[PDB]
């Protein structure tokens, strides 16, 4: 990893720095305020 | 850190940052020059003995 | 994606509570960090990476 960072096949005796912490993406979630006050379709297909 | 500051939690910016070249190699090696000098400044004033 | 809140991050429970007129939450960076949950009444913190 630090050989990849330094763009060389040899590194020197010392502290270096690589890419920081990041949790890789796994999935996606979607949610929304739940279903209320539905449109009056029961009247318009079950009309007497 | 370059990638996760200018583009937080977006993996498409990792592709667009590498094609700008050695900007972030220069900027990281610039601020490391300060970050090693501050150790040298404190050792210069106090540690003559 | 909380009704248009696009972004990626991990989700924790926040001890603080919002007022009934409040739905979102900002920070110094002016972005979403802790919001009220859409379909259930508790406050969820978006902990970043
Ligand atoms: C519409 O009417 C039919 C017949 O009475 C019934 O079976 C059906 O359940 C009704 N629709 C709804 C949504 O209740
Ligand atoms: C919607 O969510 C709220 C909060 O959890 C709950 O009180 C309500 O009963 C829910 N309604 C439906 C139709 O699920």
């Amino acid at each position: 990893e630090t050989k990849c960072t330094l763009k060389s096949f040899t590194v020197e005796k010392g502290i270096y720095q690589t890419s920081n912490f990041r949790v890789q993406p796994t999935e996606s979630i979607v949610r929304f305020p739940n279903i209320t006050n539905l449109c009056p379709f029961d009247e318009v297909f079950n009309a007497t | 850190d370059c990638t996760m500051y200018i583009c937080g939690d977006s993996t498409e910016c990792s592709n667009l940052l590498l094609q700008y070249g050695s900007f972030c190699t220069q900027l990281k090696r610039a601020l490391t020059g300060i970050a090693v000098e501050q150790d040298k400044n404190t050792q210069e004033v106090f540690a003559q003995v | 994606n909380f009704n248009g809140l696009k972004g990626t991050g991990v989700l924790t429970e926040s001890n603080k509570k919002f007022l009934p007129f409040q739905q979102f939450g900002r920070d110094i960076a002016d972005t979403t960090d802790a919001v009220r949950d859409p379909q259930t009444l508790e406050i969820l913190d978006i902990t970043p990476c």
